């Protein structure tokens, strides 16, 4: 029924490249208004988010931990 | 040569029947996507048997099973091939179809 | 709950 | 059954099953399933229906028409001669579609059967069709769609006519 | 150009329509919300610099290049909402839009299935039938001579009255039916 | 409907051009029948030749689905003009420019496969050697006559 | 090429699904820990479209670069196969980089959900087969033409070469 | 042939003798016994034809026209009662009667061993026809329509007439079967070109040839339903079931003749086709794709090869189901906004759900669809016109691009899209309707089962 | 009435396949026909008990 | 306990969809790099590319004139 | 999927959007804050205003109705009419 | 792919055209120089219903490879070492191939200079 929001004074753009934005329009005597109305993009679970290389090589950990696990373990039956 | 032919024309007669159903019907059915999606997983495992004795032998038949037309010297009949294209193609086209249904059940509820 | 009528043709006939 | 002849096929030859693996291969327990949960019940259906019309025995037969005088016996506008001489020239002409029928499904079989090397193994249906394809051709085509042993006794006194000439040129 | 209630565009309208496409298309261009939100501001800025303009000549002087601007600097897919005209799931819906006259061709053994709902339904055909000639002298006490100049219809004028053609308005199908 | 209201005659006369004007509901000033040139157009009006598309969809239209009012004069070729049909909008690139370039791309592709089909490239080897007379008696020669010997040797 | 393309449609079906519908990768991105298993499964499917070694796009497109290097053809064919193999992992890691890295640019109700048990099987199914069924196919197929197998190493990493640039 | 002929004068006394109430009921009762007994005709033979008497034959070619024929009566009736409900009692059982005498007139047409017996029953169709489009079409042009239709044919026929007059001073005999026999060919001149003419010009305006086809988007448009089922299904077909017999006699100057009335067809269904793309009327256009699919049938006669007329028989036997179904759909929206404009009523599939389906299947047997007899008798044609000349494919497949254009333009426009709004008196569809497009259906569907019944006497 | 599904989908249309195909299609000619074996070098066939004869020896290569 | 929509924040996640994506990847690159230890020729070459300079003209047969 | 909007979410996302802006002080906003004559704002503003509705909310107000939404609860409104909200 | 470059851009007189190839005798430079042996009989690779394309000179190590595929169903990854004695001696012929092109490469450039000490000599 009712959804509660979260609190809007948390959306600050310091720590974001929101707050890189604002400062290359001060620059320039400019301001940015809609920057807290973006800030949640760019904070909380959905901040460092991984980078390409990152996401091809989601799973490599484990994958290479059972590929020396098997290694050994053929090189093991062998003998 | 009995298990081929049979299980290959079991897997198209299979097929078909969820067609037959739908349209001999009366009710609202109980979760006719889910009917559908079980033929074809059932139609992907009949197929695989003439595809595993094709990898084992290499076996190939032709069913031309119904004559249908004889235009003075072009008979055409009800014929199937069954080589390794119809081999290979129809479990992939089966197993492939059989993950679209399910994820049709999914994807179009609220349909 | 809030179930809402579905207005669709006759499909008696 | 049918006629072994008329529908020829070469003797089978299946090599024995030689299993180097020591895995069990699915088909031989599926041909087993196949053979208890469906052969015997289809078998044991089919010999209950045998059984009924063994029951009651009756034969039909194969119409036999006697020859009657073709086109070229037959006087000119004579409709009770040549009426008899169309239609022995037309079922003659039918028969004649049903052998062109007969030798292309002996080819199709060939090429089938011999798999990949049916170009070389397959020469002789080849050879076969080749001939009767050229016998329906010379006797049938380009009669048209008003077809008539006139028109066929024409196409053949035309195919003469250039057979002769071209043995009299030649000599 | 073509509007239902005005007959053209003002210049402060079309300068606030340039203004909504310029950042419609620089959004598609400059994907990144932080990158979008810097040159939206710098397109901002733009347009604070001719606001003051009291020339009409020369404000539609600037509207006009502005235009020509925007024509060479558009995107050649800009991003339009889906249920947006030219979306992917524009009008998708309309094959499930059954209008309510329907339900007046229904058998009796299905209207029997929903009698409440049924019985509702003939309280507002009623209400419609009771309210359609006192809106119809309404509207015709209300237009001026030679017909009406602009699409707007009136509302109710008095206690107890319905606003003037209401019924395709109020009884319309859902967005999602 | 009635004959008044029906299409007629090409208007020739000013008052019987207002007339037909009046009976297409538009403006004199807006209407412009098609030109007497003997084609069957009569008075009918000839409106701007633009698709449906280009219509405003956020209008409310009485015919939502065709962009289009009631009463209001159809197109003459409307059923052509629809929206599962020709489409007249502007585009993003002009379209002398956009024939330019797909003809320069079709017809560059094109010329580059024939150059390439002149130029073939292949790899540093002879040719693929079989044996028994290059699989004479396989490739269908008949075994009453009897080929040349292809004789193929080490290397 | 059917285990990882279906597998392709159903991870953005997933995606459109998830976002009411959206279906532009403009907006987007920040998905690659909201939907894992749609993730999982659309860097596998992209991994076998562009031929990563030894997933199922790499036991068929793999030998057709190495057979349409190595034989009498048309050049300029090659070439644009060769620039069209480049161009698949160019549009491939721009649905990756634009659909599930970086930030969100979705709107701002995030009805984001991809835990139905058909959703899930039925993409776990075509990605054991985008694992696998190259591998399986081609090692139980029969031996139809001779597979060149001889050929210098420029040109039989012509493929992964193209693929990485 | 008398089996059918007095059963069929037997449904006279049958409706005006019927009660008030039952005259719909009982004659189609028993045109459908008549329909169930027109299967005894499927004693075809493969050498002979089925010669009953002196006056009467039927081989291959009349049998399926006359069991559609006599199949199109009910379905006609049924089509009818609805829009002739109020209709008074004595001019509606006129109606019936036009419908059963035309019948009448249809069955020895397409059974008359004579030619001349053939042509005072094929010029007979035109008085019941005539009748029925002027006396119960809806509209003015109806009137118009009758000239047409009564002109276009007489001036065509009253020349085949003397032609065949000529043959019976010159061979002694129209009887088929004698001239089966005594044959002669008919060599290059100018006599001989004008006697082809006279023998083919009334089964050219009868098919349509294009050019020649004018009466037709008058006159199956104007008709009532009835009269345009019978017009587009069986009385085009009395043109190629009398250019098979007549093309006997003619040659060998057909082989020349031909060329430039297969130009007109090769071109001229690529016109018509065109044509069903951008007409406003719906009943226009399922006039016009008539037209455009006896051109087919005129080149597959005129080209005389046997894959040309089983492909020419099949087609005529296809397109009389599938025009007639056709016209009983638009006729049923017809009987909903009373407007034949295709625009109109859009979006009905959302209203009408079951009549959509009947639409759909329709507009697929329209574009023949495999394996209906639509495609047999279309690929046929188009297998003999390739051996004819290998070019005529272009012409021909760019047909079949454009037959599937106009096809489902016809259903997209009607079915689909978004509904009309101001449109609320479509009502559901009746079980009399369903079962008029299940009849038209049904049998057009069950006959790729066994389609060599429908590929006449050199199947 | 667990697994009716086997048995009205798969395992009743196995035995009107079966009847069809065995008394009906394979009495009539050329109807199925199948691609005959493949013989190596070295098997031995049922229908005769000839046994094939293996192959020459190799000049080894490797 | 289906998943409740939220607003502005990052969604909730099943531990079950977490730990079948980390599974799938991880079986991803345990069949790359067992397949590459095994194969490794499907990648990276079968057979010597021969350098035909290098062939002598004695086993070629070309005659010094 | 798709979780049906009220009238208090929709308000409350609507002020939260504004309240978001840094051109209005969120303790002077209320729903029936104009935004010309009681916020101070540019018609500029409200376009912008506009467009963050139409992000926040996924659909598009087109420009003959976007000119006329001046507060908070003629949005409100809007987004209740074009999504029929309280069935 | 240098061979390309050296014919298209320099000269095809000392190129070898693959089409049309070998050009010269295969005796030419070769005393005593012997057949290609095959293994497997013409009947073998008949019955073995091989492919007209693999019954090359190397067609006794593929019905070795497809006897083993057969024999070894359902382990699919049972005939790794027949398949590469067929990979091997394709190999093999492959790099006689290579040879036939390099010996039809360096005799026309024996050609190519004998014509120009000809040349330069009379
Ligand atoms: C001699 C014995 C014969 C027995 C076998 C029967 C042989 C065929 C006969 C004709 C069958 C047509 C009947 C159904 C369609 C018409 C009615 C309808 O739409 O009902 C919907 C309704 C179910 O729908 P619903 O949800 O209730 O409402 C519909 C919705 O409004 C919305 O509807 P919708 O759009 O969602 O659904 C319509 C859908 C729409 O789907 C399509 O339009 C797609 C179809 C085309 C693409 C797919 C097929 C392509 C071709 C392959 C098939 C043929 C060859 C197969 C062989 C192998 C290859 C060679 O159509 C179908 O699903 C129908 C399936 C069969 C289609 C046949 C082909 C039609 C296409 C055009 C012509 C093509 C060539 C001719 C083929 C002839 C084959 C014999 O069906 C019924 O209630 C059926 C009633 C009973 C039908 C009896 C049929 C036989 C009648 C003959 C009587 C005398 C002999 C006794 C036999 C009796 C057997 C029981
Ligand atoms: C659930 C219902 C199934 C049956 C239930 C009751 C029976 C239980 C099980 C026992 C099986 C019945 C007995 C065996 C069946 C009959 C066997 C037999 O000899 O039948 C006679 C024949 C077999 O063929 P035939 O060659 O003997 O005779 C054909 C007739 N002539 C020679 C004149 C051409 O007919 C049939 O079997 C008919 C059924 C065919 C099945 C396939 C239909 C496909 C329809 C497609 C239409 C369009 C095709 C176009 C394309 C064609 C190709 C180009
Ligand atoms: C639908 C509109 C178009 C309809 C077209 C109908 C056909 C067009 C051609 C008709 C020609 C006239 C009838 C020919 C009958 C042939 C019989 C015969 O034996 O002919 C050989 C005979 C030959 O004479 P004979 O046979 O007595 O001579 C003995 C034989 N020889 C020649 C060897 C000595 O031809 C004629 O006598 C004349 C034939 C031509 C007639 C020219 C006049 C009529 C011109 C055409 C009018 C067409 C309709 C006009 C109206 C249009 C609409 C308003
Ligand atoms: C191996 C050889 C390979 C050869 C390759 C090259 C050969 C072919 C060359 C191109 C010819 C075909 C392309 C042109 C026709 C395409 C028609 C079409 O698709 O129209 C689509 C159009 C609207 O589509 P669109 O605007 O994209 O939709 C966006 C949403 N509104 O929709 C409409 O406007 C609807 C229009 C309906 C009527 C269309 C009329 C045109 C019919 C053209 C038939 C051409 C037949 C050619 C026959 C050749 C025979 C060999
Ligand atoms: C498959 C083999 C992968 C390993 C060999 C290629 C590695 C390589 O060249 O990687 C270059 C590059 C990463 O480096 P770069 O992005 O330039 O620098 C950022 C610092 N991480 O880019 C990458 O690593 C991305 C390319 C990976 C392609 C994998 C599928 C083929
Ligand atoms: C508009 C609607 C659509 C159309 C509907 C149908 C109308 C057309 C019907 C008639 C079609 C054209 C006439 C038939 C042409 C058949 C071949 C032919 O006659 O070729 C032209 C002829 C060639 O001369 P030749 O072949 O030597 O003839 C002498 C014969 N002993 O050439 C000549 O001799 C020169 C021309 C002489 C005048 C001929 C006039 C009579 C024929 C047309 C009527
Ligand atoms: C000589 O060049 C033989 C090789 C085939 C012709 C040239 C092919 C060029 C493209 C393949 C190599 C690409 C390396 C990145």
């Amino acid at each position: 029924s009712k959804m509660e929001l979260p609190d809007y004074k948390q959306w600050k753009i310091e720590g974001t490249p929101l707050e890189t934005v604002q400062e290359k329009l001060a620059a320039r005597g400019l301001r940015d208004p809609w920057g807290r109305n973006e800030a949640w993009r760019y904070m909380g679970g959905f901040a460092n988010n991984v980078s390409f290389v990152g996401a091809l090589l989601k799973g490599f950990k484990w994958g290479f931990a059972a590929f020396v696990v098997a290694v050994g373990a053929e090189y093991y039956l062998e003998s | 040569m009995n298990l081929f032919s049979s299980l290959t024309l079991v897997t198209l007669i299979l097929l078909t029947m969820p067609i037959a159903a739908i349209n001999f019907n009366t009710h609202k059915f109980t979760n006719y996507p889910l009917y559908v999606k079980t033929t074809i997983s059932c139609a992907f495992i009949t197929s695989m048997i003439p595809t595993m004795m094709f990898i084992h032998t290499g076996q190939e038949m032709i069913i031309s099973n119904w004559h249908w037309l004889t235009i003075q010297t072009l008979k055409l009949s009800l014929s199937f091939k069954m080589d390794f294209f119809s081999m290979m193609f129809v479990p992939v086209a089966l197993f492939v179809t059989w993950s679209i249904m399910e994820f049709s059940m999914w994807y179009m509820h609220s349909d | 709950g809030k179930r809402l009528f579905i207005i669709k043709p006759s499909g008696f006939y | 059954s049918w006629d072994k002849d008329v529908y020829p096929e070469p003797p089978r030859r299946t090599p024995a099953p030689s299993p180097q693996t020591s895995l069990p291969n699915p088909i031989t327990y599926l041909t087993k399933a196949f053979d208890l949960l469906v052969d015997r019940p289809v078998t044991l259906v089919r010999e209950f229906i045998e059984r009924q019309h063994a029951k009651n025995k009756y034969y039909y037969y194969h119409r036999e028409f006697r020859r009657v005088p073709d086109i070229t016996e037959c006087h000119e506008k004579d409709v009770l001669c040549m009426f008899e001489a169309e239609m022995q020239w037309k079922r003659d002409y039918k028969v004649d579609q049903e052998i062109v029928n007969i030798i292309q499904e002996r080819l199709k079989a060939c090429q089938q059967r011999e798999g990949e090397s049916h170009r070389q193994n397959c020469a002789k249906e080849l050879q076969q069709f080749t001939q009767v394809v050229k016998a329906y051709q010379d006797r049938y085509h380009d009669l048209g769609a008003h077809y008539s042993a006139r028109k066929c006794l024409a196409k053949q006194k035309q195919r003469m006519l250039a057979e002769r000439k071209a043995t009299k040129e030649a000599a | 150009a073509f509007l239902p209630s005005a007959a053209y565009l003002t210049h402060q309208q079309k300068v606030l329509q340039l203004y909504k496409r310029a950042l419609r298309h620089l959004e598609s261009r400059c994907v990144h919300r932080d990158k979008y939100r810097y040159f939206a501001c710098l397109l901002r800025a733009r347009f604070d610099e001719h606001k003051n303009e009291k020339d009409m000549v020369k404000a539609t002087q600037l509207l006009r290049e502005a235009e020509k601007e925007f024509w060479h600097g558009q995107h050649p897919q800009p991003y339009i909402f889906p249920e947006s005209p030219g979306g992917t799931s524009y009008e998708r819906y309309e094959c499930y839009k059954v209008p309510e006259w329907c339900l007046d061709d229904w058998h009796p053994s299905e209207k029997a299935m929903y009698p409440d709902y049924f019985a509702k339904r003939e309280q507002w055909k009623k209400l419609r039938r009771e309210s359609w000639e006192r809106e119809v002298k309404q509207l015709q006490e209300e237009t001026p001579v030679g017909g009406p100049r602009t699409e707007a219809l009136p509302p109710a004028r008095k206690q107890g009255d319905l606003p003037p053609l209401w019924w395709h308005i109020v009884t319309r199908p859902r967005e999602r039916p | 409907i009635t004959k008044d209201m029906l299409p007629g005659p090409y208007p020739k006369t000013p008052e019987e051009r207002a007339a037909a004007a009046k009976k297409y509901n538009m403006r004199v000033e807006d209407y412009e029948p098609y030109p007497d040139d003997g084609m069957g157009y009569g008075d009918y009006p000839k409106l701007p030749d633009r698709s449906q598309q280009e219509r405003d969809p956020w209008y409310d239209w009485d015919h939502p689905d065709l962009r289009l009012n009631w009463g209001e004069p159809m197109h003459w070729d409307l059923d052509m003009y629809i929206r599962n049909r020709v489409d007249t909008s502007p585009t993003p690139v002009n379209w002398n420019l956009m024939c330019k370039h797909l003809f320069g791309f079709v017809a560059f592709m094109l010329f580059m496969f024939w150059v390439g089909e002149t130029y073939p490239t292949y790899q540093p080897v002879g040719p693929k050697q079989y044996p028994y007379n290059n699989l004479y008696l396989e490739r269908g020669g008949d075994p009453n006559k009897e080929p040349e010997p292809v004789v193929h040797y080490e290397i | 090429h059917a285990f990882f393309k279906a597998m392709l449609f159903m991870c953005s079906g997933s995606i459109i699904h998830s976002l009411n519908d959206e279906q532009d990768i403009r907006k987007m991105g920040g998905l690659f820990k909201a939907m894992p298993f749609t993730t999982t499964a659309l860097i596998i499917g992209s991994l076998a479209l562009t031929g990563m070694p030894f997933l199922t796009g790499f036991y068929s497109k793999d030998l057709i670069i190495e057979s349409a290097n190595t034989s009498y053809t048309n050049a300029w064919a090659l070439l644009m196969t060769l620039v069209a193999t480049s161009f698949t992992a160019i549009y491939s890691t721009r649905i990756i980089f634009f659909a599930l890295l970086g930030q969100p640019r979705f709107p701002t109700l995030i009805n984001i959900n991809e835990n139905n048990p058909f959703l899930i099987n039925s993409i776990k199914r075509l990605l054991i087969g985008s694992l696998f069924a190259g591998f399986i196919i081609s090692n139980n197929i029969p031996p139809m033409t001779i597979p060149q197998m001889t050929m210098p190493h420029y040109l039989k990493m012509t493929a992964l070469t193209v693929t990485i640039l | 042939m008398l089996k059918y002929i007095i059963p069929t004068m037997m449904l006279m006394p049958l409706t005006w003798l019927s009660k008030n109430s039952m005259i719909w009921i009982n004659t189609t009762l028993h045109s459908l016994l008549i329909s169930l007994t027109s299967l005894l005709l499927l004693n075809q033979f493969g050498d002979n034809s089925l010669n009953f008497s002196l006056t009467f034959f039927s081989d291959s070619l009349s049998t399926p026209l006359l069991i559609l024929t006599m199949w199109l009566l009910p379905l006609m009736l049924m089509a009818s009662q609805h829009h002739l409900s109020k209709e008074n009692l004595a001019r509606k059982k006129l109606f019936i009667s036009m419908l059963i005498l035309l019948q009448l007139f249809l069955i020895m047409t397409f059974t008359a061993t004579e030619l001349i017996f053939f042509y005072i029953m094929f010029e007979a169709t035109l008085v019941p026809t005539l009748i029925i489009i002027t006396r119960w079409g809806n509209q003015t042009e109806r009137l118009n329509a009758g000239l047409y239709f009564l002109f276009y044919t007489l001036a065509g026929s009253l020349p085949l007439l003397v032609a065949l007059i000529y043959i019976q001073n010159t061979m002694g005999s129209l009887n088929f079967l004698i001239l089966q026999y005594w044959v002669q060919p008919m060599p290059n001149s100018w006599s001989n070109t004008f006697m082809w003419l006279a023998c083919m010009m009334a089964f050219m305006v009868k098919m349509p040839l294009y050019g020649l086809h004018l009466w037709l988007p008058k006159a199956h448009v104007e008709a009532p339903i009835a009269g345009s089922m019978v017009l587009a299904a069986i009385l085009l077909k009395l043109g190629g079931y009398g250019m098979m017999r007549i093309t006997l006699l003619l040659n060998p100057i057909t082989d020349f003749m031909a060329y430039p009335f297969i130009m007109l067809s090769l071109w001229g269904m690529i016109m018509t086709s065109s044509i069903c793309l951008r007409q406003t009327d719906l009943k226009s256009l399922i006039a016009y794709s008539s037209v455009s699919h006896m051109a087919l049938v005129i080149v597959a006669i005129l080209i005389q090869t046997p894959w040309s007329y089983m492909g020419a028989t099949a087609l005529m036997i296809a397109h009389g189901l599938t025009s007639s179904m056709l016209f009983c759909l638009a006729n049923s929206n017809y009987e909903r906004v009373h407007s034949r404009t295709m625009i109109l009523a859009r979006g009905l599939q959302t209203l009408l759900p079951l009549m959509a389906a009947w639409w759909l299947l329709a507009s697929l047997t329209n574009l023949a669809l495999p394996p209906s007899i639509n495609l047999i008798g279309e690929l046929f044609v188009v297998m003999s016109t390739f051996s004819w000349s290998n070019i005529t494919i272009i012409l021909m497949g760019l047909n079949m691009v454009i037959t599937a254009l106009y096809s489902l333009y016809m259903l997209i426009t009607t079915q689909r899209g978004k509904h009309t709004h101001h449109i609320n008196n479509i009502l559901p569809s009746f079980t009399r309707e369903n079962a008029l497009m299940s009849l038209h259906m049904l049998p057009l569907l069950l006959l790729s089962l066994n389609p060599k019944i429908i590929l006449g006497p050199l199947y | 009435r667990h697994s009716i599904f086997a048995f009205t989908h798969v395992l009743i249309p196995v035995w009107i396949i079966h009847y069809y195909l065995k008394y009906h299609v394979t009495t009539k000619p050329y109807t199925i026909v199948e691609k005959k074996p493949r013989i190596f070098p070295g098997d031995t066939i049922l229908e005769t008990g000839e046994v094939i004869p293996p192959m020459k020896e190799f000049p080894d290569q490797h | 306990a289906h998943i409740e929509p939220r607003y502005r924040q990052f969604p909730q996640l099943t531990r079950s969809q977490v730990i079948q994506a980390e599974f799938f990847s991880a079986t991803m690159w345990f069949w790359i790099l067992w397949r590459f230890w095994h194969d490794s020729d499907a990648v990276l070459g079968h057979f010597p590319y021969p350098d035909p300079s290098q062939w002598t003209d004695e086993e070629l047969g070309i005659p010094p004139d | 999927d798709a979780p049906p909007l009220t009238l208090e979410g929709i308000k409350d996302r609507v002020l939260y959007v504004l309240k978001l802006y840094d051109k209005i002080d969120p303790e002077k906003l209320s729903v029936n804050s104009h935004f010309m004559k009681d916020l101070g704002l540019d018609s500029l503003d409200q376009v912008e205003i506009i467009m963050a509705m139409e992000d926040e909310f996924g659909f598009e107000i087109p420009d003959i109705d976007a000119e006329k939404l001046m507060c908070p609860q003629e949005i409100v409104d809007y987004i209740a009419d074009k999504k029929d909200v309280y069935e | 792919g240098a061979h390309l470059a050296r014919r298209y851009l320099g000269d095809a007189s000392v190129e070898p055209e693959p089409l049309r190839m070998p050009t010269f005798p295969p005796d030419y430079g070769f005393p005593e120089r012997k057949e290609r042996e095959m293994v497997a009989t013409q009947q073998e690779m008949n019955d073995a219903q091989l492919v007209l394309q693999q019954r090359d000179y190397c067609a006794h190590y593929l019905i070795r490879f497809l006897k083993c595929k057969r024999d070894s169903f359902p382990n699919f990854l049972a005939c790794k070492h027949e398949q590469h004695d067929w990979d091997y001696c394709e190999h093999l012929d492959y790099v006689k191939r290579m040879k036939e092109f390099e010996r039809e490469r360096r005799l026309l450039q024996r050609k190519k200079r004998r014509e120009q000490r000809e040349a330069d000599m009379a």
